[PDB]
């Protein structure tokens, strides 16, 4: 009579799904093109 | 209900989320420039 | 008869709820090599 | 009547998660053949 | 009287991950002259 | 098996 077997309490996984670690980026913007700025 | 948990709502396919963020990408091309003065003097 | 209700619950928890960022960082910048190049 | 039932839960491709998607394509640039030596 | 088998009634549908998108080349574009002109 | 098995 006490409940008729939760099927998983329509499911278990919380957090567990959710986010993992924070990302890098695609790139962290490439600089461009630095060096020598030749004359004189 | 007289199947307690019963078949149920089918689906777990999983949704073929969007793949992650472009790989690094850039305009093919190369950076080229024409040099300098080229005769010296 | 009877059977309870034992299962684990969370599932909602886990609606692909994504974290990890989308955008933050792309740009980038230093790029002046010869702009300066002054005569 | 038949107290139970599901023993395959429905139809779950995966049940999570499945494989990931076709990641996109970055185009591909070119290094920076920038100014040359110019002898003339 | 069958089993609970399975999942949550039926299964706990889901999402597939997205394949972070593939690489290309970064860089840039240009005319790489050995000299803009002779002096 | 009346209520539940010693476990939520």
């Amino acid at each position: 009579p006490g409940s008729q077997g939760a099927p998983g309490l329509q499911g278990a996984p919380g957090a567990p799904g959710s986010q993992g670690a924070p990302g890098l980026q695609g790139a962290p913007g490439a600089p461009g093109s630095q060096g020598a700025p030749g004359l004189q | 209900q007289g199947a307690p948990g019963l078949q149920g709502a089918p689906g777990a396919p999983g949704s073929q989320g969007a793949p992650g963020l472009q790989g690094a990408p850039g305009a093919p091309g190369s950076q080229g420039a024409p040099g300098l003065q080229g005769a010296p003097g």
